[PDB]
Formats: structure tokens, sequence, C-alpha cells
RNA sequence: GAAAGACCAAGGGUUCCUGCGCAACGUUAAUCGACGCAGGGUUAGUCGGUUCCUAAGGCGAGGCUGAAAAGCGUAGUCGAUGGGAAACAGGUUAAUAUUCCUGUACUUCUGGUUACUGCGAUGGAGGGACGGAGAAGGCUAGGCCAGCUUGGCGUUGGUUGUCCAAGUUUAAGGUGGUAGGCUGAAAUCUUAGGUAAAUCCGGGGUUUCAAGGCCGAGAGCUGAUGACGAGUCGUCUAGAUGACGAAGUGGUUGAUGCCAUGCUUCCAAGAAAAGCUUCUAAGCUUCAGGUAACCAGGAACCGUACCCCAAACCGACACAGGUGGUCGGGUAGAGAAUACCAAGGCGCUUGAGAGAACUCGGGUGAAGGAACUAGGCAAAAUGGCACCGUAACUUCGGGAGAAGGUGCGCCGGCUAGGGUGAAGGAUUUACUCCGUAAGCUCUGGCUGGUCGAAGAUACCAGGCCGCUGCGACUGUUUAUUAAAAACACAGCACUCUGCAAACACGAAAGUGGACGUAUAGGGUGUGACGCCUGCCCGGUGCCGGAAGGUUAAUUGAUG
């Protein structure tokens, strides 16, 4: 029964990481959201 | 460099491992800078300790992870020099 | 041509067509540059054409369109089999080493043909301005702009037939039976193309047209309202619309050329 | 036991090991733990990554385009799931090992010295470099048997034997260039080509000859009078260690491995680029650079523990689920099915009783044999191999394993071969032929005898037939109540589209269609095949046609 979440590394940083958030102007946006609210994490 | 030579050598490793195989071997386990190329911990201990060293391997060490209150926290990840010499010539 | 028999229920109707002249394997490789597929997919990714998906992987062969070379005879080293046309390909050997593809005319074989200014117009494969060919003249592979390359005629058992020469132009009939003035200085093939068989042939099955790259064509009233303009209705319905496209455009006989550039070009509808 | 075994990728991130512990966690208890505390453990030129190269795709100087944000893209430069150097055996432990130790290699770089010396690019050629299927063959691993070594002599008949048990190992690499695959070879003259050149490749002419050449397993020898080896001896605390350490050979069967990126065949016509080989250009002062020899030296960084048919990944769980790839022994067997087992792993973290109804998963069942029921649902049945036989209908392929029937175990008697093999005879004198023989192994054919109720004796393993509806068939679909008669489909027809195509996505640039071109491409309906496909142009659409009425912005006469 498998389910939705089949993790890689490689998927995850190219899908959500620092760099794919700030070459576009909406996820330079989504990091300065998530710094303004003072996360801790800021890249999933 | 002129220093360099007193920075890359952090102490040696003193275990049951490294006891019973300065002993047999003449291999002295060093505890080394965590930047430290295989030779730059060659020339450091010839210059140091004054020996002819003929082989350095080296071995990153993840620092472990300890649960307490307030969290996980993580021991400094730290590096690890296996320093083989000729057969006689005990370093100290 | 050969029909093949029903040993099993999808050879039944497999109709295939056989060449033995052309060449067992291997194609001339400084003529081959890579091709990868579509999928009928934009630069967006988006699927601008429907029914395109899968199939063999093919190379792309450097079919020369325009035959530069003038006044150097050619002789036809072998046909090949190309997988992104109908026709066959020649290997032309040019009298100065200068390996070349070419459309394959009639008469495919080992002979001799020399594309140029003035050379022997009862030779299918000599290619020629259509200034200084005959009218009445069979051809195929036309250009319509000069050194632009071959675009009108050049499928399967395709040919133009030239039908009148006046001033700078020249007029010639197409096998879509549309009258076309075409430039006289523009080039074009004396003959016909080869593979004229071409249209014998049958699928047989439903994964014969698959290994072509042709994805399933589902149909405007096996759908949902939502999704064509034939949609739904309970039951079997026939799309009580007119005919339709899937973006709404009439399908059954509404024209839809509307160049207006280059109406004074053609001469003759299809009629 | 084709895993409940060993292993690699991913994902995890210390779960690994050892001391101490048991509160909580563990569906019970726990002295145990994937749990708590504290220590330790992960060693590389060769295994993986980085580094070199590119695919899809991304980003993209300038650039085109777009209210802005941005979109697309050229040069470029990222991007592996692919391509580019090379290590194997034996030891070692608490936990690492192709990484450490020992022995034996291999690849590549750097600095030297010697000698003769055309060096040089991204640029040109070459190569790398490649599909589906199907087979001969030749080997090899592995298996098995025999011999040989060591031990044994059987708790109840027998067991000094033609008996039993275990072991009978040894790698990369060097040398060899074999079975076998592909192949004309050399010299000379010339040249409208490979956007400059070229001694390279391509093209043309001339002369000589038949064997060159390039690959390529495996056997042999060497690695190796070494390591491994049942065990013996000795020391000390039932075992830890040092030294010594027997036999270590022959025959057969052999792969899904290797030759093999080979060969045959078919259409659906089967990656790029670099490394590599070669050619010159711009230049050098033709010292530099190249090419061999020899000598000395080097090969950075990062990952390595542990789990992967999982209690460590994905499922809120120590969850009957899911999760890519690799190996694969015996006997029966077609088989990787299945059954019992080997190496190896395990007893699935609540048990003890008891032996009611009922419930579940099974076993047998008198006499009936579908009376059950919406319906033979379930069950029961059939089940293999060889031989015999087999209907309507049919598109001539089928139907068909139709239907049905016979033989089957064991032990002998007589008898036909096949394959390995080689005592010796040939000469091109050796990895060669011919061909005796045993031994080993593979199939028969015919007759007997014999035991049981029963011989495809277990597991395993088709039920079949007769009318019809629908859909031609294989395929697809409502992930999680519908698998169908629905969709698709080959085939058919209509209609559009002359290329800057019709058409689609895009305020656009652009891109797909397509590096295609009317035998092509889009849309639509029908749905193999056979016979066919009738009447109607009023409505509505579509196509064409005059040119009369109407008719918009704009004009701006006149009142």
């Amino acid at each position: 029964m498998k389910r939705t979440f089949q993790p890689s590394t490689l998927k995850r940083a190219r899908v959500h990481g620092f760099r794919a958030r700030m070459a576009t102007k909406n996820g330079r946006q989504v990091l300065s959201r998530r710094r303004a609210k003072g996360r801790k994490r800021l890249t999933v | 460099a002129a220093e360099r030579v007193f920075k890359v050598l952090l102490g040696p490793h003193i275990s049951e491992k490294a006891t019973g195989l300065a002993d047999g071997k003449s291999q002295f386990v060093f505890k080394v800078a965590t930047d430290a190329t295989k030779l730059e911990i060659k020339k450091a201990v010839e210059s140091l300790f004054s020996v002819k060293v003929q082989r350095v391997t080296t071995l990153n060490v993840k620092g472990k992870t300890k649960r307490t209150a307030r969290g996980l926290g993580k021991r400094n990840d730290w590096k690890k020099a296996y320093i083989a010499l000729q057969p006689g010539q005990d370093l100290d | 041509i050969v029909k093949c028999k029903p040993t099993s229920a999808g050879r039944r109707f497999v109709v295939k067509v056989v060449n033995q002249e052309l060449h067992k394997g291997a194609p001339y490789a400084p003529l081959l540059e890579k091709k990868s597929k579509s999928g009928g997919r934009n630069n967006n990714g988006r699927i601008t054409t429907r029914h395109i998906g899968g199939g063999h992987k093919q190379h792309y062969r450097l079919v020369d369109f325009r035959r530069n070379k003038d006044g150097i005879p050619a002789i036809v080293e072998r046909v090949e089999y190309d997988p992104n046309r109908t026709a066959h390909i020649a290997l032309l050997k040019y009298a100065d080493g200068e390996r070349r593809y070419i459309i394959a005319p009639k008469g495919v074989a080992a002979g001799d043909q020399l594309i140029s200014g003035i050379g022997a117009p009862i030779k299918a494969g000599n290619s020629m301005p259509l200034r200084n060919i005959p009218v009445g003249s069979t051809v195929h592979g036309i250009e319509l702009k000069p050194g632009k390359g071959a675009q009108i005629a050049r499928s399967a058992g395709a040919s133009a037939q030239l039908v009148a020469r006046e001033g700078a132009y020249v007029t010639l009939r197409l096998r879509s039976g549309e009258m076309r003035k075409v430039l006289a200085e523009c080039r074009a093939t004396l003959g016909e193309v080869s593979n004229s068989e071409h249209s014998l042939r049958s699928l047989g099955k439903a994964g014969a047209t698959r290994w072509r790259g042709v994805r399933p064509t589902v149909r405007g009233v096996a759908m949902n309202p939502v999704d064509h303009p034939h949609g739904g209705g309970e039951g079997r319905t026939s799309a009580g619309r007119h005919p339709v496209s899937p973006w709404g455009l009439q399908t059954k006989g509404k024209k839809t050329r509307s160049n207006k550039r280059t109406d004074n070009m053609i001469v003759r509808r299809r009629k």
C-alpha cells in the first residue's frame, strides 16, 4: 500500500531548497515571510 | 606557513584500539584539526615529534547527538588520523 | 508488398511493404544527428498537438533539400530507409568525395545524376531550375524560395506536374489538385518520389500505430460536456450540435485558410 | 531456505560495539532490548562520489518580446539514471576492512639526467558508439562421482569393509594469442571535398601478392618449494595463543556467466559529448615542445559504523502492507513452480488451562445427487507426459489440450546407439588430426517376473459439452462499491490545410505541428471481415453566386 511521500534528498533540495527559493521572486518572498515570522529553519 | 604546524595536531586519541595499535603496529592515532590534509599532518609529525612518517590515513568522525530538555544537542564533528611510522621509532 | 498469414489475431490484416533494394543497416554516420521526441508538447510544456507519444528512437538524417553542388556528378551509392519520412533516401557520392543524402526518385538504383543549370532533363533525379525544364514534365521537391530548399511534393510517391511558364514565374499542378504559381528561378528535381507503394500498407493492429509515435484518438462524443462540445448525453448520443473541433471551430466543411499574403500565388484552389 | 539467506542503491542518521542500568518506552514480566547513562568504533591512487564529458531538462552575457513582475532564447555552463585510469588473495576484532597487516600486482601524474628529434588548437577526420528477436557452438564457475588423506569400528541383528564421516583449497595479475569474429594488403601518382591548411580522412588512376592485420574467451605455465588446511605438539587460564601442520588428484555434467558491443534475421531503423588515435592552423627562433630509456618521488578532498524480502526507509505504531538492483547449493522436478533439506537464519514479546453454545479456517461423511439458490454462489471435480483418436463451423491460421481412450511403480533378461576420452599412425613438427579401449555420462527398443485397494500414489497440476445476446480480436478505465456490452483499436469515410500550413499554447516574442510537406498534417464520425450502406436540401450549418434591397463608424448638403 504505497504512500504519498517517497523520500529523495535531491528532489527535496531541487523543489524546496534554498537556491530554488532564491531563484524566483515569489520564493524570495517566501524566505522573507518565513524569516519575518522568525522561523528557525526557513528551508525545509 | 611558519604557523599551522602547531595548529593541525590536536592530541593523541587515547583508546583501547589506539593503545593496542600503537603497541602492535607502529601506528599512533592523533586527533587532528578538522580541515587537515594528509600531507600537512605528515610534515607536522615530522616537524614536531622528530620521526619519519611513512603513511597517514584519515577519517572524519560525526559528533554524537544527545537528547535532553530543550531538544537534541550535537557534539562537534571531529577528525582522526592514523600515523604509520617505521617499525622502531615510537613518538614522544 | 506482402500479406501476412493469420497465425495470430494481430497478423491477420498486416500488409507489409518490403523492398530488398533498401540497404541492410548502418546508415552513413556523418549525415546523422540526434533527434529526441516532443510528446506533442511546447516550450511551455503544454500539449499543442494531440495524439503524439512514444515510438521508436530515430536519428535525423541530414537530407539535402537544396542540391547546391552544380556541375559535380554524383553517383548513387545506395538507397536507405529513413524513419522520419515516408520516402526513401539515396546516398550520393559526388565526384569529389562528398557524400550527401537526397530524396530518392523512382529508379532508385546505383545510377548517376548531376544537379546543375543545364543537364539531362530526361533523367529522373537531375535537379534543375524551373526555367530550363520542359512543360509537362513531372517534378518533385520544389523550392518556394530560392535557396530555401525543397518544400512541395516530397512525400512518398508524390510529384507535381509543370503546366505553364510565363514571365518570371511558372505554374505547376500539385498533388492536391490546386494550381500554384511558383517562381521560375527556384528549383525542382525531375521525376517522382520513390516509395510510391507506401499507401498500400495496412498497419494491422492497434500497436503498429503506437510504435509510430501516435497516441490513441478519443472521440468527442465519448466525453463529457466539460471536455468537448460533443460532450455528454444519456446513452449514445450523436453530438446534437453541428460537428466541431474540441476548441469550437466547425469541422465539416468550413474553410480555414486566412493567409491573404500569398493569394496571388495560388491561381486555382483544390477543385 | 529464489528466503524468514547473504549483499548494493535510496531513505534514515549512531540505531553499531562494550561497560553500567530498568523509572518511562517494549501491548505481559524482564536480569533482555533498536530503551536510559558513559565510553569506544567508520582508515582507500584502485570500491563509491568530487574532479573530466555530455542527455532530457534548467539557467542564460548580450539579444528579441512584454503595463511592471517577467517570458523565450544565442554564446555559454550546469545537469546522470549514461560515457572517461587501475587490486586481488590471505590474516586480523568487541565494533572497520577490495580501506588496516602480509604477499603479489596495476593505473596515472610530477621532478630529474641520456640520445636522436617537428611541436602545436576546442579546428578537420577517426573512434567512443550502442535496436528488438532468435540461435548454434566453444568454454568457465558451480555440481556430482572416483581416487587420496585423517579420524572411526558403532548403546539393539550386522558393520576390517566392495563400510562410515570430514577434508580433498589457492585470487588478481604476468606469459601465452587458442576455439572463434571482422577484414583485401603494400607502394606510387593525382585531387572541384572535410567552411584556412593538412603528410590525416574522403575521391580517381597505376603496379605486385595471397596472408597481411585487428580483436578474442578459455586451457597450459607462472603467480605459489607461498597462503589456506583436518588436526598434532607445547604454554597458561571447558577454551585463548606460539610453533609444526596430512591429502591437496582424476573423470563426467555444466550454466541465466564469458567469448559476445560476435553471428543470423526483422522493421518499428535503434543517445550525445569527452577521454583516446590522428591531421595541420596561428605561432615557435625552430633551445621550448614531443618520443623512448633510466632514476627518484607522488596520487588531494569527501563517504565508509549500522538497518534494506526492514522494529532503523515510506505506512501516527516494534503496523499481515509497500520498496529499485545483485548472488543463488542438494534430491525429486521442465522450472528460479513445488516438497523436503545445505550454507545461513529463525520460534513471529502475553501466557496457563478447559475442550459448552456460537464463530472462524479445515477433515471425513450413510442414502439421495442441485430437490439449494435470484443464480451450481461456495464447494466437490478435472489436472502430467508419451501414444491413439477428435465434430459442427472456418477468415484455411484455426477450432483443438475439442470430445474420448490406453500405458505409467519396482526388479531382472536380451539388445541399438550418442557424447567425452585415447594406445598408437600421419607432418605444416604441436593449444593437431585420425582413430583405438576402459572409465564416466545421456537416450532408447523388446520381452519377462513382482508388490500393493491404488504406480503422473505426496506437493504440484485444464472440468467439459450444446444453443444464443453483445463487442471483431491483444489492450484500457471509475486509486477506495461498477472491468463491462463502456473507451481504445486496425480498417473506413467526410472535411480542413500549398508551408511563415490548417491547428494549439502563448497580451507578444516564440514554440509545438516538423527540421515533416497532400501517400503529409489537424479535426470529426464510424469501428476487423463479408454483403451492403435506401429516400429527403424545407429548418439549421457549410460551400459557391450575382448583384437588387437593407445596413456601421466616417462624411457634413440643407433646414
